[PDB]
């Protein structure tokens, strides 16, 4: 079973700078990785899938790269409602498997 | 109408570029080479090729992957071929040798060595005192006149199969079927870049595996106008390929009547070693003619200065340095390894505005081919008188850096690696994989 | 827009059975795969089962394998999570999930929509 | 696909023409892509092998998708526009198989996933038809 | 409806035959791609492939199912080779444990289509000379 | 035959055409299955058993006979080739001696095959195009 | 009988444009591809252009390629050839060729029939 | 390009005799070799074609051998009206190639 992990484990960012996001596979995923968004008390909300194509309605900020074993998320501009625990899934081997998430945290 | 369904083409005119496994061909009409062209597939006595109108494809002859599987192949069959032959393990002893002064000319004098030494018999226990007459090239002094050979600090020397004949037969490379090999049809193409006029083969012409240092011999030469390629023509640690548009025919000769004598050395081993030169000793050498070489030097110069300018001094001048392999025209002439000092051929100064030229040949008989170091081979003698003509199809030259506002351009010649010589042959053909599955919409439907 | 609401999370002691509901809306339902992905407090998401688009297929993840047991109505645009002897480790949020896409010659496990969740807990 | 009136037709002969034109001459490539210890021996041996393997990825491919034994085989998979936007005109008239290539290059393994399932249930609806009688 | 969680090489091993039949394709196309001595396991392995495509085409090819992959066939199912009723054989069954029950019977399933498509062959010959 | 003596590899090679014609699948099963120099030459048997099937599917392939033990053709017999009646072909001669008599107008037949071929596929392509 | 008159040669300066009709009768004109052959003077026949029965393919010599046009007009049983860019080496007796068969499994680029031919002068 | 070479130039035998007429090409091009008649002033004419065939309304004395490299025409009986340039033509490889001509003259 692909491990997925996710680093730094807590990330602390103010408004407006740049934060990145990186997931690593325990083996090759190819370019199928995809990237969820869980605010608080909701669903998680897909952003990325494929690892660098964006979900309908995910605005131009989150920018997604990397292939094989080396992932990472990319928010340019941050804003005050990115806050939100951001999980990195592998969908090449069955069964799929989620990282541990990466809280970010308004500074 | 608007609806397009997927429509499913099988044999479409499609192709990638791509690396094969290309077999050998060879002509009928022609088992005692060292290019086995006895397994290679008879070739099609009326070869099919076919034009391919509108096509331009790219070609870049310093990319080809047929002159690495060339290479390869041309090391592997030398390599089989000497595999059965006697192995000169015993031949690395103390030689004393004394230089030969029977009827020698100037020139050739202290070339040859009058070499005697213990030998073993077929009888483990029984020692023989022969003699044989060493090249100085092939023996080196013991620090009494004590030498040894070249090679006995390197490796041991494989005496060459006297049977096993040398001469470069033509090989054509054939590409196994789903694959093709396009012809660059231009006759100004320089090697890169698209080919306005392309068309495919199954097999490429015959290529005589000639293996020379200096010039080109034995090649197929350019149909319109001396061609000058280079991968960096401004680069100058780049060689510079020159093919001509007429030959320029080089007479090699080895005057001495040489005698070749037979030693066991073992139980159904014999070391085939120089007797005695009957009659005069006399160099080696290979003739040019004068006012042929001057007319095609003259091309090559007027071909030159498209690249560097119609007021730049263009001067030939000799090979720089180095080891022999590279300062000198080396080529095999009916068994035996000549090695030629081009100093009277690139030796001139061009402005911009009967007889013949003897080039003095040294020969070996230790040889180290492919530049590997640790594999050697012996050549036997060939009795009697030898004397080969061939054609100088092409130059391979390397420029002087530092132009620092040169006015002048230097050119000399430069061997080395050998994938040049199969390179200034190979540069027109490219191997391609053809796609023939294709899919694309029409307003066909499959009926249900 | 695509929809999905989950319900019958609640209570219920070890050992006992428990039924999950998550009514889609939205979309074809019989032309995507529906997962169940479950995330424990303290802990990440993790996968429990899935269904087809056709139910005839349905995995299950090694732990649930053999307790738990997914089902679909297409006609009713419904999907069932039957839990029957469950332990303390089953109690999590439970999400009913959307397959993005249907791929035949690759994968294509990544999920359009989620529902809102659905807790689960097992206790004495 | 009998050339009538054709100057001449070779292998890979129609590789600059029109993906329509080029289209008359399927067959000229499709009967060449079979037929056409030493050194040679082992290299001869790896290209009839290679042959062989070439010539079957390719057929197998045609069986799974019902066009066995057919050069010009409509399927009942729908062009989607986004693999290409191009006209009927625009390729069957103005561009080369070459060129085409190149263009559903990134759309060629969805397209064989498509054509695939679509055999198979074209498959199984003939198996259920056929079961009626 | 196509809504398949994923399809993989033998991943419906497990499923019924009736589910498992929609994922032929599957199967079918990792068929053929899924000196030193590593040089020559490779070249070995290549033509075991080949051979073992092959000899499923040519079996294919002689029963008259050239280029399907369901073919219905001329030949009744003898209640010898196996008395199971069709819905608890496409219902209740996977291809693995059909496999194990009908083997004994394979060889003589293989003659009875063999002839059967050369009697269909003939019978075609014979009705369009008529025509 | 409906009920034989024995059906084996080249059985019917004395038999009439016209019976030797109902063992097709019987030769036809049999064209496929049967470091050091003996693993290469073995190789090479294999390969070429390999390319033999292949370009014998080949040559029914485009002649429009693909996966076909018998398939008629469009292609009229010409009587230079054989002037032999129909029953003195199927009843009197056997497969064997027929080969040795149409041996040297056996590539002709075969280039007309492939043209005639040609042409019914052109016929095809222009008739789907005209709908 | 098959004939083929040739039409248009003449006088033209170097750089201009000229145009050749080929009136071709006795036979489908649209089943047989037509070539263009010139004679310069003291010289051999040369290749000059090609065109299939349909004029879907049109083939070029490297000498005449991208300022030559062939074209065929089915419809009357002509062809045509449009000149462009003349140049003094163009001059030649340019013959219109019908070639002899058609053939999908070899080549037969040999001609039944030529057109008397017309003489082309490029002089200034 | 495949160069077809014919020689000799120019040929001078009296009527009645035979008269031989050999073309070469610079590569094998099996039988795909053409004659053609050329009256002065008048079109060609195709006289033998896949080097052994005569044209139809082709005189029997016109007689073509050869295959691959070396090909010959050989009338038998010269006639006054036998007086013209014979072209040989290639159509193995694209583009058909046509020999320099052998005018023959009448002795
Ligand atoms: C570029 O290309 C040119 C031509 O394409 C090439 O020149 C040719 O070189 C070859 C090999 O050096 C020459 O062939 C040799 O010719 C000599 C002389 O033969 C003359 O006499 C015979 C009648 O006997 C005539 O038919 C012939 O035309 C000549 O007039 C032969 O002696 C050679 O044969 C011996 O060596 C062979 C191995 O190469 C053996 O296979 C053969 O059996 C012969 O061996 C016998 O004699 C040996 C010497 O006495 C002896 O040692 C043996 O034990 C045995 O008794 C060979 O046929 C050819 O004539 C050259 N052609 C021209 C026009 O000059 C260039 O070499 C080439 N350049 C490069 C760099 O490759
Ligand atoms: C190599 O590539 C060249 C060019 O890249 C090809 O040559 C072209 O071939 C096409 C045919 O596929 C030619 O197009 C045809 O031209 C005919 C004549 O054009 C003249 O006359 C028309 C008026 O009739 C003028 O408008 C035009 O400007 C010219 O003055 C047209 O009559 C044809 O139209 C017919 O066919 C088309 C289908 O394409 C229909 O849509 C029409 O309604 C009509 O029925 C057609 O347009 C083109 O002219 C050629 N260009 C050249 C020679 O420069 C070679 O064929 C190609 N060779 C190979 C082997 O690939
Ligand atoms: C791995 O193996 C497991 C178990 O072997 C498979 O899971 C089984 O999958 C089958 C279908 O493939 C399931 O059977 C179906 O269950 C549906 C829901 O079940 C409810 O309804 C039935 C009666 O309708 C009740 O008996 C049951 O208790 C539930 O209340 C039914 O709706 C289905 O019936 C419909 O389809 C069948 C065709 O199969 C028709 O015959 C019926 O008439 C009706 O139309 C069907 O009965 C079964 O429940 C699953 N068992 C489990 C999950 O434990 C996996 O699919 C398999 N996976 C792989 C990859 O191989
Ligand atoms: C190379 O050196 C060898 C000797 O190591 C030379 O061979 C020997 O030459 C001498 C003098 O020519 C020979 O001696 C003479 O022999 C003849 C014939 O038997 C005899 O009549 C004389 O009285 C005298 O003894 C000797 O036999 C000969 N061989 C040996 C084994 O010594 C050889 O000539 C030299 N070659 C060259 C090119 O210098
Ligand atoms: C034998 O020949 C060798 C090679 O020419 C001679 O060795 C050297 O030759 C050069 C050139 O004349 C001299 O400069 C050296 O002094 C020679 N080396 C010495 C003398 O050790 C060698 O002298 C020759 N011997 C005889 C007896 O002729
Ligand atoms: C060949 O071997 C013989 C003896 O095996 C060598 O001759 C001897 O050489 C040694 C060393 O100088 C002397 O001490 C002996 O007196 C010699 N004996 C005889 C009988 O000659 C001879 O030099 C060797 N020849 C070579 C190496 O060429
Ligand atoms: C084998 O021996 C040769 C000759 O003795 C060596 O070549 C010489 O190497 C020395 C090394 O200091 C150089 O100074 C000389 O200039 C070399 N001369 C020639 C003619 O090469 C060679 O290096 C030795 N090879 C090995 C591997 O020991
Ligand atoms: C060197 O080039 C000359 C051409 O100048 C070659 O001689 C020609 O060889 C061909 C092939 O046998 C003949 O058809 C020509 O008639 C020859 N012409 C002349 C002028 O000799 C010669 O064969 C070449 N030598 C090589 C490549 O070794
Ligand atoms: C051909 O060679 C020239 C000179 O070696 C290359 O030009 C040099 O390029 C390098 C890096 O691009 C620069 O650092 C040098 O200053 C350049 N020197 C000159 C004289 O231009 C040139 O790039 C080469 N061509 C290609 C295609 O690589
Ligand atoms: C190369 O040319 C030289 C002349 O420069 C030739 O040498 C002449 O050979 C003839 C032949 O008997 C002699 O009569 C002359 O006395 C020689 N002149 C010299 C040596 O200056 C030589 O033979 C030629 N080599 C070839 C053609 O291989
Ligand atoms: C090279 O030397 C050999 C001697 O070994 C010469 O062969 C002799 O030739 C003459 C004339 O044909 C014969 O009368 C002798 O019987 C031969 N002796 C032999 C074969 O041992 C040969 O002619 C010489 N060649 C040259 C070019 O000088
Ligand atoms: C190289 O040798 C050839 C002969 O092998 C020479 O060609 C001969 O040249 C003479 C000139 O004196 C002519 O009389 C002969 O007719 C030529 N024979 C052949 C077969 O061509 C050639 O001249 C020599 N070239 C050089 C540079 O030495
Ligand atoms: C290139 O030519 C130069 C001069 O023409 C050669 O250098 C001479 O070499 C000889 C013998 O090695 C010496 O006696 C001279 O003193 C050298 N002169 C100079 C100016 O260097 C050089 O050896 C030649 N190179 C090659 C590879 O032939
Ligand atoms: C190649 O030949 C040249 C001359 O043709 C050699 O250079 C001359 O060598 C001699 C001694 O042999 C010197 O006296 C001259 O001064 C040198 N220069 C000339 C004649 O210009 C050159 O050494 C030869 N190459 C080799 C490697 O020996
Ligand atoms: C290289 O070329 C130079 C100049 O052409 C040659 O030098 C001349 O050689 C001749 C012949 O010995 C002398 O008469 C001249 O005095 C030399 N001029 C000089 C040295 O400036 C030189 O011999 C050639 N080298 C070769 C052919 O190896
Ligand atoms: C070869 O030709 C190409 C295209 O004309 C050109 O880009 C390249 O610089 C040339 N190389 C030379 C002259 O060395
Ligand atoms: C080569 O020819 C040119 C032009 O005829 C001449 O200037 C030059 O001196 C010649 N080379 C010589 C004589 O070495
Ligand atoms: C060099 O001269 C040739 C003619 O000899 C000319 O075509 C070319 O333009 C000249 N090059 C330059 C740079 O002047
Ligand atoms: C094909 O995909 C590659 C990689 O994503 C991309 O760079 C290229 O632009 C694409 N081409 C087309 C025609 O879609
Ligand atoms: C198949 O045959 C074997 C050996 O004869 C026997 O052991 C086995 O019980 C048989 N099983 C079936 C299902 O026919
Ligand atoms: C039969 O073939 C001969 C040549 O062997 C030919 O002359 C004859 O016209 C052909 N007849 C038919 C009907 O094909
Ligand atoms: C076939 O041709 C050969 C000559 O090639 C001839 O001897 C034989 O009789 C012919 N067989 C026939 C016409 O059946």
């Amino acid at each position: 079973e692909i491990v997925m992990t996710q680093s730094p484990a807590t990330l602390s960012v103010s408004p407006g700078e740049r934060a990145t996001l990186s997931c690593r596979a325990s083996q090759g995923v190819s370019s199928k990785l995809a990237w969820y968004q869980q605010k608080p008390g909701q669903a998680p909300r897909l952003l990325i899938y494929g690892a660098s194509t964006r979900a309908t309605g995910i605005p131009a900020r989150f920018s997604g790269s990397g292939s094989g074993t080396e992932f990472t998320l990319t928010i340019s501009s941050l804003q005050s409602e990115d806050f939100a625990v951001y999980y990195c899934q592998q969908y090449h081997n069955w069964p799929y498997t989620f990282g541990q998430g990466t809280k970010l945290e308004i500074k | 109408a608007e609806n397009l369904w997927v429509t499913v083409y099988y044999g479409v005119p499609v192709w990638k570029d791509a690396e094969t496994t290309l077999f050998c061909a060879s002509d009928a009409k022609a088992k005692h080479n060292v290019w086995a062209t006895h397994a290679c597939v008879p070739t099609d006595p009326n070869p099919q090729e076919i034009h391919l109108e509108n096509v331009t494809e790219e070609f870049n002859m310093w990319k080809n992957n047929m002159v690495e599987q060339m290479h390869t192949d041309i090391i592997s069959l030398w390599d089989q071929s000497l595999k059965p032959c006697v192995k000169l393990t015993p031949l690395c002893v103390t030689l004393q040798c004394t230089n030969v002064t029977n009827n020698i000319t100037d020139d050739m004098r202290g070339e040859l060595k009058n070499c005697s030494f213990n030998m073993t018999t077929e009888l483990r226990d029984k020692k023989q005192k022969v003699y044989s007459l060493f090249y100085r090239l092939d023996v080196v002094q013991i620090n009494n006149k004590e030498y040894r050979l070249i090679n006995c600090n390197t490796s041991a020397c494989t005496q060459a199969c006297p049977k096993v004949s040398f001469e470069p037969i033509p090989i054509h490379y054939c590409a196994p079927a789903g694959f093709a090999i396009l012809k660059c049809k231009d006759k100004k193409f320089n090697g890169t870049g698209p080919c306005p006029s392309v068309s495919t083969v199954q097999c490429t012409h015959g290529i005589k595996p000639v293996v020379s240092t200096q010039l080109l011999l034995n090649g197929s030469l350019a149909e319109e106008e001396v061609m000058i390629r280079s991968e960096n023509i401004t680069n100058n640690a780049k060689n510079i390929l020159v093919q001509f548009n007429t030959p320029v025919q080089i007479n090699c000769t080895r005057p001495n009547n040489n005698t070749r004598k037979s030693i066991r050395i073992g139980p159904g081993q014999a070391f085939y070693a120089t007797g005695d030169i009957i009659g005069d000793i006399r160099q080696a050498h290979c003739n040019v003619s004068k006012a042929t070489w001057n007319e095609t030097l003259g091309k090559v110069v007027k071909q030159l200065r498209k690249h560097f300018g119609n007021n730049t001094i263009i001067r030939f001048a000799n090979s720089s340095g180095g080891d022999l392999e590279v300062t000198t025209h080396s080529f095999n002439c009916g068994g035996e390894f000549f090695y030629c000092n081009t100093s009277g051929l690139f030796n001139s100064t061009w402005i911009s505005n009967n007889d013949s030229i003897t080039l003095p040949c040294r020969i070996k008989q230790i040889i180290n081919m492919w530049q590997r170091i640790g594999q050697c081979m012996y050549a036997p003698p060939i009795q009697g008188v030898i004397r080969c003509v061939s054609n100088i199809t092409g130059l391979i030259l390397t420029r002087d850096g530092g132009s620092t506002n040169s006015t002048t351009e230097t050119f000399r010649p430069g061997g080395g690696d050998m994938r040049d010589n199969w390179r200034s042959e190979l540069y027109k053909y490219k191997v391609v994989k053809i796609e023939p599955l294709g899919v694309a919409p029409t307003r066909c439907k499959r009926r249900v | 827009e695509v929809q999905l609401v989950e319900s019958g999370g609640g209570l219920v002691q070890p050992g006992g059975s428990l039924r999950l509901s998550c009514s889609a809306s939205g979309f074809t339902f019989s032309s995507y795969a529906m997962h169940w992905v479950r995330q424990a407090p303290g802990k990440g998401l993790e996968y429990v089962s899935a269904i087809s688009g056709n139910g005839d297929s349905t995995y299950y993840a090694d732990s649930v394998r053999g307790r738990f047991t997914i089902s679909r109505d297409n006609s009713k645009n419904t999907l069932y999570l039957q839990m029957s002897s469950l332990r303390a480790e089953d109690t999590a949020v439970y999400y009913c999930v959307k397959q993005a896409a249907y791929c035949t010659r690759t994968s294509c496990y990544y999920f359009d929509y989620w529902g809102q969740g659905t807790l689960v807990t097992v206790s004495s | 696909a009998v050339g009538i009136g054709a100057v001449f037709l070779g292998f890979l002969g129609a590789a600059g023409s029109t993906m329509g034109a080029a289209s008359m001459t399927l067959t000229v490539q499709a009967r060449n892509l079979l037929s056409g210890l030493t050194v040679w021996g082992i290299k001869q041996l790896q290209a009839r092998v290679l042959a062989v393997e070439r010539y079957l990825r390719d057929q197998q491919l045609l069986g799974i998708w019902g066009c066995s034994g057919k050069l010009i085989c409509c399927t009942n998979v729908p062009w989607n526009s986004s693999w290409s936007n191009r006209n009927l005109s625009e390729i069957w008239d103005n561009m080369t198989w070459l060129q085409w290539d190149k263009e559903i290059s990134n759309y060629t393994q969805i397209i064989y996933g498509l054509l695939e399932e679509s055999q198979n249930q074209q498959e199984k609806n003939e198996q259920d038809l056929l079961a009626l009688d």
